[PDB]
């Protein structure tokens, strides 16, 4: 993935908690942010088809 | 004589204010550590945390006053005597 820095969007924000870590977190995150990309793949190119 | 008895209130009572001191100079400190730390991840909550944290400081001041009061008896009325 193309990490793209976009903004600041929030200065003075309510900081997030993270338990246990931010970093765990990520990467325990991203297969699962990929497998729902290839889900929503896969469900674009069903209602493709059909059309 | 009875010089004997005046260091001895000089003496007790610079204990009475001693460890005043470590009360209430470490206690504030720890109290505030965790308003810092509460205002630094929030800063809209300074408004309500100062609710709790008057209340520590309140008990904790007064673990210093009594002391210091008691180190004026100690000084200025020598009750043994
Ligand atoms: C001049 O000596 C004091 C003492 C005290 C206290 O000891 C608390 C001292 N801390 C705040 C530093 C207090 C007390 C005793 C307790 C005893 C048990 Br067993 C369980 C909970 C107890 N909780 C307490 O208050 C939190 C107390 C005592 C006596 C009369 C009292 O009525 C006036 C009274 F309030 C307060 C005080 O204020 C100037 N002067």
């Amino acid at each position: 993935m193309v990490v793209e820095y976009v903004e600041e969007d929030i200065g003075p924000r309510t900081l997030y908690s993270f338990e246990p870590d931010a970093t765990m977190l990520f990467e325990s995150l991203l297969p699962r942010y990929l497998t729902t990309r290839v889900y929503a793949a896969l469900l674009e190119s069903a209602a493709s088809e059909l059309a | 004589m009875d010089p004997t008895i005046a260091a001895g209130a000089l003496i007790g009572g610079g204990l009475i204010m001693a460890g005043g001191a470590i009360g209430a100079g470490i206690g504030d400190g720890v109290a505030g550590n965790a308003l810092i730390s509460g205002v630094a991840r929030q800063p809209e909550a300074q408004g309500r945390l100062f609710t709790p944290f008057f209340i520590t400081v309140g008990l904790v001041e007064a673990a210093y006053f009594i002391n210091l009061a008691f180190m004026a008896l100690f000084v200025f009325a020598t009750p043994v005597k």
